[PDB]
């Protein structure tokens, strides 16, 4: 029974613009067992209409997901992920830095 | 260039309601094209990819009952391994399944893959010559006697040599434009100062396809040495893939660093100052 | 194509 623990990414898919209609992704992998909580938030809220893709894996056999939203980054909203799993000791929170 | 079909099944025990829960999807290179879910209820087999869409239902059809099949048989092997552990009927626990065919650059048959893995662990995998497992614990060893007394190994290879080698051709075909396309990264690098003495060059290579690809930092002279951060390559969403590779160098000596891009998209590597 | 079926364990 290995357990292993999710790695993270919040990123856009194309270069940010300010008021320019983009894609915010959350990209988790390296993770066991499959169930796992990721949530996309808007200043602190969960946005409500998150799709994902379909459950694969690696070829050491953690899963791996994206989970992504159309958005407009602005100089004011603040865009983050918040994941929680098995192997976590508390839900993790990446902050979308469009420099990263 | 060569070129692969995959499969990677996962299956997971629902103690106490029924089913267990099964997830299916296909793979041609970096491409998804095919994805079967049984949490519905009547659970059919889909396109995932643009080219898949034109195909008859007697095609999926056929892929449908083929994936409520191998669920049936999965459901089978998950109480057969917990009987193998003495576990507890009440535990979750997952069983996944990975094959696949690999072509040469000559479009010929050149390898094969199958492994099966338990509880995230490896359980039992077949060998590269496709006749002989390796078990990890008596548990699978008799996993793999039952298999070598059915020649189960020699199914396998068949399917595998065969048919997997056909049907790859023919969706190579049907996606001739995208599959056998080749997306060049777009590069740039940005410049951001840690310190007063210190900067970060971070070297992007954006919407390339397919994933493999390889970021290197280089300082003009020789014999040296940089302590280069890496992110994991991650998908754009799109089709195509994202990665980036970061560097710490002294303010002012920026301009005797360079980023070195190597894909097989691009005739020549790249190479990028700041 | 998937396969019609997978091995017993
Ligand atoms: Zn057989
Ligand atoms: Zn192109
Ligand atoms: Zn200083």
């Amino acid at each position: 029974m290995i357990q292993r623990t999710p790695k993270i990414q919040v990123y856009s898919r194309h270069p940010a613009e300010n008021g320019k209609s983009n894609f915010l992704n959350c990209y988790v992998s390296g993770f066991h067992p499959s169930d796992i909580e990721v949530d996309l938030l808007k200043n602190g809220e969960r946005i409500e209409k998150v799709e994902h893709s379909d459950l694969s894996f690696s070829k050491d056999w953690s899963f791996y997901l994206l989970y992504y939203t159309e958005f407009t980054p602005t100089e004011k909203d603040e865009y983050a992920c918040r994941v929680n799993h098995v192997t976590l000791s508390q839900p993790k929170i990446v902050k979308w830095d469009r420099d990263m | 260039g060569s070129h692969s079909l995959k499969y990677f099944h996962t299956s997971v025990s629902r103690p106490g309601r029924g089913e267990p829960r099964f997830i299916s999807v296909g793979y041609v290179d970096d491409t998804q094209f095919v994805r079967f879910d049984n949490d519905a209820a009547s659970p059919r087999m889909v396109p995932r990819a643009p080219w898949m869409e034109q195909e008859g239902s007697e095609y999926w059809d056929r892929e449908t009952r083929s994936a409520r099949d191998t669920a049936q048989i999965f459901r089978v092997n998950l109480r057969t391994l917990r009987g193998y552990y003495n576990q507890s009927e009440a535990g979750s626990h997952t069983l996944q399944w990975m094959h696949g065919c690999e072509l040469g650059p000559d479009g010929r048959f050149l390898r094969g893959y199958e492994q099966f893995a338990y509880d995230g662990k490896d359980y039992l995998t077949l060998n590269e010559d496709l006749r002989s497992w390796t078990a990890v614990d008596t548990a699978a060893q008799i996993s793999e006697q039952k298999s070598n007394d059915a020649s189960e190994a020699e199914h396998q290879r068949a399917y595998l040599e065969d048919t997997c080698v056909e049907w790859l051709h023919k969706y190579l075909e049907k996606g001739k434009e995208t599959l056998l396309h080749l997306e060049p990264p777009k590069t740039h690098v940005t410049h951001h100062p840690i310190s007063d003495h210190e900067a970060t060059l971070r070297c992007w290579a954006l919407g390339f396809y397919p994933a493999e690809i390889t970021l290197t930092w280089q300082q003009d002279g020789e014999g040296h040495t940089q302590d280069t951060e890496l992110v994991e390559t991650r998908p754009a969403g799109d089709g195509t893939f994202q990665k980036w590779a970061a560097v710490v160098v002294p303010s002012g000596e920026e301009q005797r660093y360079t980023c070195h891009v190597q894909h097989e998209g691009l005739p020549e590597p790249v190479t990028l100052r700041w | 194509r998937f396969p019609a079926k997978a091995p017993l364990l």
